[PDB]
């Protein structure tokens, strides 16, 4: 039991500092001007597309999945 | 079955569960007496328990081996009125809010007072424009296609 | 099993909507469109044009830490 | 053309107004930095509903 | 008159009898037709 | 002419549903139309502060008057339903003939989706909700007997809040009066202090000498409801009273004359409870309000009104100066005559205060029949009434800190009390942080000392009872003199005011109702505890008020106002430094503060006083007297507290107490709900507000009133309600379920 | 010259007299009162008042009470330990939010606040990209 | 200690220097706007970084932006 849940924390904390250190990368050293039409400038071109659908995603889950658990408990 | 499951008609937990529940009921009936009105309600309480059961054993749900119903929804159409068929429904129902919604919107956009009409609705209007929603999924269809639904890029963005 | 699969994937999908959004909007946002001149952790930009709290790439992180100990949770 | 009573697309990223319709109210003749004063139908973060903007900042929608 | 029906038309007014509306019928379609998890 | 004189203005504002019609009528600013979402929000926000919809006094006291009326409108429909109800879905007449057995009962549910579960068995051929407002014992103190009087009652409630309303109009709309009617403080005094408590009393007093103790003795004597006379029968034959008191055969003659003695009968200072109800002797009661009634009419007479004779509050404030307090409490008169916050600030305090003392007091005298055996009934009030009282004293501070950034005025403040208070706030505030600190230090650190001491395994080093202790001296004394002043200090008398101070055990039904209440170690340390959690409180709901208008940080706080988000981001930071955050703050410390004060009752009483006596001397207390040995650590209050008090609700499913572990549930996920409002911050929803509205214009729509995410304060108010709703929530439920099954 | 005052546990303290302090001056035509920053209420002399701060701040929140009774000659020094003084507002004898021909531009930018330069481009160099 | 910048989109509202709990902005003559004159920030050594000057920039953006830094006595507020 100890080792699972000993891996499972260590690797939620290793995958948050990727993110964060992507976005470090983005304000310190991110070049517009290199990366022109690269796949990575295309990605900060429809960001709010996939801000907002990861947003939908979350909503749907959240909405029904704690619905469910509510109709069972009551 | 599929999943090693059991049809409820013919799963004894289920049955169990039937009768337990039923004794509870019953038990607390024998307190009160006769034509007293909380046994009289009491009464009637177990006549829908032994409707509710009986509804289920003449469905096409399966029981596990708790004995409690379990749904079905993988696309077969056999299970199809336990998610597929009420899936419709909720789909329609949905559409047809937020096509109304949004034609209200628009339509009341270009209005002497915009904003006016959005705190206080134009009760008339709505209720013409909301009836109009039972054909929700031809009228976006047909909008799709007018190029008249998706906007172009012609709508602020951030800076980067 | 079903049910907590599900709750496991919501708690994945909202630490990475906030981790995701820091990133994307970590160079500049409507609110503050020049964001990067100002670094990847800053206090605020002020209580001016609504209030301007959490509005780092930093406060990302910090928002997903709580979201993430609650999916591994 | 940028003009009195003209609409034009803002074309500063900076602005919040950015891709957005807008009314062209006056355009100053003196020399002025950013000679355009064009007005808004949705106010900003601020409340604010005009700015004014350089003619190349703008362009004519019709 | 007039002006009441404005009070009356109000967000927050219609919010309350919409939903009161809504919730009635769904309580009374339970009524008559109770225990419902699949369309039979 | 007549100092005091009667001023209205007739006619002062039209009826009519226009400004119904026109959301943000009474601001300036709202009034112009929406363009954000802030509008919506903003028009609830505002929409009672009077002040600043208008500059004239007089305005905001006119609304002030008729508001009120309406809260006495709504007060009295809600106590008309509840009348209403116990007439018609109650067990009321089953429970009068047999108080012991059947549990009350007032609300029921409709047989819609298996919520009828939660109508229990609760007796009486009844099936209902288990109510614990108390309302039973209540009506039988004044001798209601059927549910035709309730019924009536409630017919009268309603016809009572119809007038009021009335009222609210007709002094607004048509009868407004003026600022001069308004500021007669003196008159004001004289009538409330008179009528409204003096005459009050006296009429109940009446009501009780004459309609309840009669009913109450017959009732008690065995008497069958139905064969109770009705109460206008013992108004009429004085004989029948004769009967029953023997002293109103001689009349209303002993009183005129000064032989008040004869009157003993139904006048007694007995003290103590009535052994058959377990509660107060009515008699006493009877006697109580009458001499309080006298006082309170005599006090009314205290200042001048037109007769030249009485008081100058003005006069009698500024005598009192002294030495080391300047000019004294010159000022001070004019400030409460011309500021309703001011007037507010003690008022709420004072009001708040008084409900935790009647919360005290109304368990260790139980005040009326069959109450004190009901432990859910018990229970119940005490919180609730624990609760209103800490909400109203913190709001009494709010409003105070709203005076001094509104209207204070330095020239009306020269070297007066006030003035020298705001010129030594550094001193008291730096005292007070130490007073919490070391309260904090000491009080706590007692309890940490023995979870380590016995979890290493050293148990004669904790300071308990048993090992080093720490008794509350000073309280055991004076019980003892409590105790011992029947006969003594108190000759008259007959008995101790409470049993908790010692005495015998009274017990009703096998249960008992109260037995003297001891103090060791653990009522030491709890105490402590209890202070440091006031103090703390005080602390920043002081320093709030002082520095409501200034600091050495933001030497100009009063010009950003009473509730301003903060200054900036510079000066290192001045997030929160409005007299508004102060409160907010104090919020979360009243509910630390009151939620310990109501785990002690609950443990405590669980543990050394209810519970069961057997007919000989066998006493088993509910949890059986854990509360010594085991709430002394915290270990002690997690595991023999709330982890075994709490199996109740959570094994509540399949019962009438369903509701309750549902609502135990729910106020955990509203609690956690809130922690995002006050942790996050503004500006992240606001940008994914855009993200969200750039998919809504990909659409072709969107709203013109532009959304926007919700201001910095309003973000800490959503989260402090849905915090406080959640936490007292499940404690409602915890209490409430525990109850049910120890009743 | 000091106005009348009874004193206060808000006001100065060791960095006054070790670090740095503050001075306002005024001419009033009559006696009223008004609130300190520090804390309370005093009456001002009918004439010239002299008035110690700790900070320049506080100094300038209470010139902007003394707008209001209607006096514009406020003047703000700073004084060292040593005995310097430094005169600092109004600094050319007009007001700061009057323009006076006489006065230079400093830390002016000529472009929109979107021209500056990319933080990367920068790096290594010491320099930020507002000051680049 | 801060730093504080005018841009060219200033239109010498003078809002900004009437909002400065500190005096650290002026108003300088300028031929760049209508109204002719342009803020400066002469004294930033007295910046405490309120940002109320921003709150007061009727600009589309920011024409006088504070760029929080180096900290001293001064910059933090410190009466003592
Ligand atoms: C369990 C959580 C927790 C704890 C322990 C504290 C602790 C404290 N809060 Mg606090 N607070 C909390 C949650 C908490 N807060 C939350 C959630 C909020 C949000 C509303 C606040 C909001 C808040 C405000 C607004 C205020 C406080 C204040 C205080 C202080 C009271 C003074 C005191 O008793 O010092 C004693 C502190 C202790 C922790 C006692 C236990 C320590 C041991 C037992 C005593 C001996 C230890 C010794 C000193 C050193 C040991 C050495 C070794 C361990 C290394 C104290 C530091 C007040 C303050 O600062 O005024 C003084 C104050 O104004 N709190
Ligand atoms: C190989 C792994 C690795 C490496 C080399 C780095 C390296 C770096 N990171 Mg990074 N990071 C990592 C993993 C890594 N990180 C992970 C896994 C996360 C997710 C949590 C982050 C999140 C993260 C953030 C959010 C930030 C960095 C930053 C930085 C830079 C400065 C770090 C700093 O100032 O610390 C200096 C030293 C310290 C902070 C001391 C740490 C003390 C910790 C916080 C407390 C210790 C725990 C506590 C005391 C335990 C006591 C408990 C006891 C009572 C029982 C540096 C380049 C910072 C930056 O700006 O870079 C641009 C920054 O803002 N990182
Ligand atoms: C119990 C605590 C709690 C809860 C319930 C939530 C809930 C939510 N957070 Mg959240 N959060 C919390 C604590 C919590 N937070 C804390 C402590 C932090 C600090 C780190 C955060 C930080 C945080 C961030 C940074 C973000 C969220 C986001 C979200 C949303 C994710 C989408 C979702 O689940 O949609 C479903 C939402 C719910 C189910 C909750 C509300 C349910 C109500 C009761 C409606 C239920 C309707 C019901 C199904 C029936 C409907 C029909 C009926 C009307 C007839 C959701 C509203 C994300 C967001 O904005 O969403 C996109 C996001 O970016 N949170
Ligand atoms: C990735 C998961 C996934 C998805 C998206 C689908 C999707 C679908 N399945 Mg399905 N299925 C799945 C996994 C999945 N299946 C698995 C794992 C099983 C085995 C248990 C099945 C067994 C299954 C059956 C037996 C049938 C479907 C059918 C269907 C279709 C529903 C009929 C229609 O018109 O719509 C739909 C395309 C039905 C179909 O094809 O109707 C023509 C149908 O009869 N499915
Ligand atoms: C504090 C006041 C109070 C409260 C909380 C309750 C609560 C309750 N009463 Mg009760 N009652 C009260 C006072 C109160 N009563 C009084 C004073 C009377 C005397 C008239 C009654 C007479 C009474 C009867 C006779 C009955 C109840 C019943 C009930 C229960 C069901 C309520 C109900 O009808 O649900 C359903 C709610 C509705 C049907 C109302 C429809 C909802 C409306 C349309 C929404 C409001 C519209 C909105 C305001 C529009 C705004 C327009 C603008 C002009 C303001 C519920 C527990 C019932 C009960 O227990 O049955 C077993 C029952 O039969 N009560
Ligand atoms: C039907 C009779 C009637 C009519 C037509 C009006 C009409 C008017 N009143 Mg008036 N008033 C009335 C009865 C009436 N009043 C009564 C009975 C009282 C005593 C309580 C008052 C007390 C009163 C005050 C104190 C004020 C007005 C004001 C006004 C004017 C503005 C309307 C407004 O503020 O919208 C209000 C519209 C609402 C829908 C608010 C209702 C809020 C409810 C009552 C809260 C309680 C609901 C619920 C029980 C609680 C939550 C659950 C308008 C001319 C205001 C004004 O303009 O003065 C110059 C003002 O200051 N009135
Ligand atoms: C003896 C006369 C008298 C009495 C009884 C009262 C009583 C009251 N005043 Mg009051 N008042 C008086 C004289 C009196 N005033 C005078 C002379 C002035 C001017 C100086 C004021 C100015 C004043 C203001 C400015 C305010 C009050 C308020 C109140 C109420 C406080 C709330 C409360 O305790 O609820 C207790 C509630 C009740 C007891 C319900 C019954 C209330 C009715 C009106 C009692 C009337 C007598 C009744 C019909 C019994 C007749 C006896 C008969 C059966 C034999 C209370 C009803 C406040 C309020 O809320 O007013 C709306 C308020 O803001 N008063
Ligand atoms: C005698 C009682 C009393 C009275 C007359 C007032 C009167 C006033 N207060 Mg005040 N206050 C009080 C008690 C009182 N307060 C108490 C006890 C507290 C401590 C909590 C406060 C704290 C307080 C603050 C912090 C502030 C005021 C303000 C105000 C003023 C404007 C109110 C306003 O915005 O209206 C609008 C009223 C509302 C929006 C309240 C609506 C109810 C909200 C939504 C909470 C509902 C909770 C609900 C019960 C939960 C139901 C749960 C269910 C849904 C499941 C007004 C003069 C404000 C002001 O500006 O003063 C000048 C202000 O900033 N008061
Ligand atoms: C407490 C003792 C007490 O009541 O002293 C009272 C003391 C003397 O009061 P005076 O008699 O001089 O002033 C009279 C007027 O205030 C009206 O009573 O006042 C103080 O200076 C309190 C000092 C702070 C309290 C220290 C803690
Ligand atoms: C073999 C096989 C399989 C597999 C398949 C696959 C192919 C899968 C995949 C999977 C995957 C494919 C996954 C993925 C994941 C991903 C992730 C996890 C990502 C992350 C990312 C990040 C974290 C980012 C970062 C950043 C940013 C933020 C920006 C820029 C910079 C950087 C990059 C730093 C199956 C099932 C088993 C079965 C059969 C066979
Ligand atoms: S937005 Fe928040 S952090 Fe920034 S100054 Fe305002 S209160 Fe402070
Ligand atoms: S941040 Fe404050 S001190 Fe600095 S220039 Fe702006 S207003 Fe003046
Ligand atoms: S507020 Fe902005 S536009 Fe106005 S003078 Fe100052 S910097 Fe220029």
């Amino acid at each position: 039991a100890a080792l699972y849940t000993h891996h499972q924390y260590i690797a939620g904390f290793l995958m948050v500092g990727a993110f964060a250190h992507g976005a470090i990368f983005f304000v310190r050293d991110y070049d517009p001007e290199l990366n022109k039409n690269n796949v990575l400038a295309r990605m900060l071109e429809h960001k709010e597309a996939i801000i907002s659908h990861l947003s939908w995603a979350s909503l749907f889950l959240g909405f029904h999945t704690l619905g469910l658990y509510i109709h069972n408990d009551t | 079955e599929i999943g090693g499951l059991t049809k409820c008609s013919e799963s004894a937990a289920f049955t169990k569960r039937l009768n337990a529940s039923v004794k509870k009921l019953e038990q607390r009936a024998s307190q009160y007496e006769a034509d007293s009105p909380p046994a009289l309600a009491l009464k009637q309480q177990v006549e829908r328990t032994q409707a509710r059961f009986d509804k289920y054993s003449r469905s096409e749900l399966l029981c596990g081996a708790d004995g409690l119903p379990h749904l079905v929804a993988d696309g077969r159409w056999s299970h199809a009125a336990e998610f597929i068929l009420p899936g419709f429904g909720f789909i329609y129902i949905s559409g047809w809010i937020g096509w109304v919604g949004r034609k209200y919107l628009r339509a009341v956009s270009t209005s002497a007072n915009p904003s006016e009409s959005e705190i206080i609705i134009n009760v008339p209007l709505a209720l013409k424009i909301m009836t109009t929603g039972y054909i929700w999924p031809i009228s976006a269809w047909q909008e799709l296609i007018s190029n008249d639904l998706v906007a172009v890029s012609e709508e602020i963005t951030v800076s980067p | 099993d079903f049910l907590v699969h599900h709750a496991i994937a919501l708690g994945l999908h909202v630490t990475a909507l906030i981790l995701v959004k820091g990133a994307l909007d970590a160079r500049g946002s409507k609110l503050m469109p020049d964001k990067k001149d100002f670094g990847y952790s800053f206090p605020c930009d002020g209580p001016g044009r609504g209030g301007t709290c959490d509005i780092s790439a930093w406060d990302a992180f910090y928002l997903a830490m709580f979201w993430m100990l609650n999916t591994i949770g | 053309m940028i003009d009195r009573n003209s609409k034009v697309r803002i074309l500063r990223k900076e602005s919040y107004w950015f891709n957005q319709i807008g009314t062209v109210a006056t355009v100053d003749q003196s020399g002025i930095r950013y000679p355009a004063v064009v007005r808004f139908e949705s106010v900003n973060y601020a409340g604010t509903n005009t700015n004014n903007f350089a003619l190349d900042e703008l362009v004519e929608v019709k | 008159m007039n002006d009441f029906q404005k009070y009356l038309s109000t967000a927050p007014v219609l919010l309350t009898l919409w939903m009161t509306f809504t919730a009635g019928f769904i309580i009374e379609v339970n009524r008559f037709f109770p225990d419902m998890l699949g369309l039979y | 002419s007549k100092n005091v004189q009667v001023f209205v203005e007739k006619d002062a504002v039209e009826t009519s549903f226009a400004k119904w019609a026109q959301p943000g009528h009474f601001s300036r600013t709202l009034a112009k139309g929406p363009k954000t979402t802030t509008w919506i929000w903003n028009l609830h926000a505002d929409a009672h502060d009077f002040d600043s919809q208008t500059s004239s006094l007089e305005e905001v006291s006119r609304k002030i008057f008729s508001a009120h009326f309406g809260q006495l409108a709504i007060i009295f429909l809600w106590i008309s339903g509840m009348h209403f109800h116990g007439a018609y879905f109650s067990n009321y007449s089953a429970w009068l003939t047999d108080p012991i057995s059947i549990k009350q009962s007032s609300q029921v549910v409709w047989p819609i989706v298996g919520q009828e579960i939660l109508n229990a068995d609760v007796g009486g051929n009844f099936q209902g909700i288990q109510t614990t407002s108390g309302w039973f014992q209540m009506w039988r103190a004044e001798g209601i007997t059927s549910e035709v009087e309730l019924y009536w009652t409630a017919i009268g409630g309603l016809a009572m809040s119809a007038i009021m309303l009335f009222a609210g109009w007709f002094h607004y709309h048509k009868a407004a009066p003026k600022l001069e009617w308004f500021q007669n403080a003196e008159s004001m005094m004289n009538h409330h202090l008179a009528g409204l408590l003096g005459l009050g009393c006296l009429s109940w007093s009446g009501h009780q000498i004459h309609i309840a103790l009669p009913i109450n003795k017959l009732l008690d004597a065995g008497v069958s409801p139905q064969e109770i006379p009705l109460p206008h029968e013992f108004l009429i034959n004085r004989d029948l009273m004769a009967q029953l008191y023997p002293s109103f055969s001689k009349g209303l003659a002993p009183f005129f004359g000064g032989n008040w003695g004869e009157y003993s009968d139904f006048l007694t200072f007995k003290g103590g409870l009535n052994p058959v109800t377990g509660g107060l002797w009515l008699s006493d009661i009877a006697h109580h309000h009458l001499a309080l009634s006298v006082l309170f009419i005599i006090a009314g007479h205290m200042y001048r009104t037109n007769w030249g004779i009485g008081h100058n509050m003005k006069e009698i404030l500024e005598a009192h100066k002294g030495p080391f307090t300047g000019e004294g409490h010159k000022g001070l008169y004019e400030i409460l005559t011309t500021s309703w916050h001011a007037q507010l600030a003690i008022n709420l305090a004072m009001m708040g205060s008084l409900s935790i003392i009647v919360a005290h007091h109304m368990y260790a005298m139980p005040p009326y029949p069959y109450l004190a055996t009901d432990y859910a009934t018990q229970l119940s009030l005490f919180t609730h009434h624990m609760w209103i009282g800490g909400f109203c004293v913190v709001g009494g501070a709010a409003h105070g800190a709203i005076f001094m950034v509104r209207d204070y005025t330095p020239a009306n403040n020269y070297n007066n009390l006030l003035d020298r208070v705001l010129r030594h706030r550094d001193a008291i505030i730096s005292h007070l942080n130490w007073v919490c600190i070391f309260l904090g230090c000491h009080a706590f650190g007692f309890y940490i000392h023995n979870d380590t001491m016995r979890a290493l395994g050293r148990p004669q080093d904790m300071f308990s009872d048993k090992a080093i202790q720490l008794q509350p001296i000073f309280a055991q004394w004076i019980q003892n003199i409590h105790l011992l002043a029947p006969g003594t200090t108190a000759p008259n008398a007959l008995a101790t005011t409470s049993y908790a101070f010692g005495g015998d055990v009274i017990e009703v039904g096998g249960k008992i109702a109260m037995m003297p209440i001891k103090l060791g170690t653990a009522d030491f340390m709890v105490h402590h505890i209890h202070a440091f959690t006031i103090h703390v409180t005080v602390l920043i709901l002081l320093k709030g008020v002082l520095y409501a208008r200034s600091s050495k940080l933001i030497p100009d706080k009063a010009n950003l106002g009473f509730r301003f988000p903060c200054d900036g981001p510079g000066r290192g930071g001045t997030c929160q430094s409005s007299s508004w955050d102060h409160v907010f703050l104090g919020l979360f410390w009243m509910y630390n503060s009151i939620s310990v004060v109501i785990f002690h009752f609950s443990w405590k009483m669980q543990s050394d006083v209810w519970g069961t006596i057997t007919p000989d001397g066998a006493i088993s207390h509910i949890t059986g007297g854990n509360f010594a040995q085991s709430s002394i650590t915290i270990n002690g209050w997690l595991r023999d507290f709330l982890w075994s008090q709490a199996s109740q609700v959570i094994q509540s499913y399949g019962s009438a107490s369903s509701a309750y572990g549902l609502i135990f549930l729910g106020a955990h996920f509203i609690w956690a709900f809130s922690l995002m409002f006050l942790f996050s911050g503004r500006g992240y929803w606001q940008e994914l507000i855009e993200s969200i509205v750039w998919a809504h214009n990909k659409l072709n729509f969107a709203p013109t009133i532009q959304p926007r995410a919700l201001s910095i304060t309003q973000g800490r108010a959503v989260g402090l309600a849905h915090y406080l709703l959640g936490g007292i929530g499940t404690t409602w439920a915890f209490f409430l379920a525990r109850a049910i099954s120890i009743t | 010259p000091f106005p009348t005052f009874g004193g206060s546990t808000g006001g100065w303290l060791r960095a006054a007299e070790v670090e740095e302090k503050y001075a306002i001056t005024w001419t009033s035509t009559k006696e009223q009162i008004f609130e300190m920053p520090t804390g309370g209420a005093a009456i001002m002399r009918n004439g010239e008042n002299l008035l110690y701060l700790a900070r320049k701040e506080q100094c300038l929140a209470l010139s902007t009470q003394l707008r209001t009774f209607k006096i514009n000659d406020y003047k703000i020094y700073r004084i060292f330990p040593s005995g310097e003084v430094q005169y600092l507002h109004p600094k050319d004898g007009v007001f700061p939010e009057k323009v006076n021909p006489g006065r230079t531009s400093v830390n002016s930018r000529g472009f929109s606040i979107g021209k500056n330069p990319n933080p990367a481009s920068i790096k290594f160099s010491g320099i930020t990209t507002y000051e680049s | 200690s801060h730093t504080v910048k005018i841009y060219d989109t200033c239109i010498g509202c003078t809002q900004c220097v009437r909002a400065c709990p500190t005096d650290v902005l002026e108003m300088v003559p300028w031929d760049g706007c209508k109204s002719g004159q342009i803020a400066s920030s002469p004294r930033v050594e007295d910046c405490v970084g309120c940002k109320r000057c921003e709150t007061a920039c009727p600009t589309d953006f920011l024409s006088v932006r504070v760029y929080l830094g180096a900290e001293t006595t001064r910059s933090l507020g410190l009466a003592y």
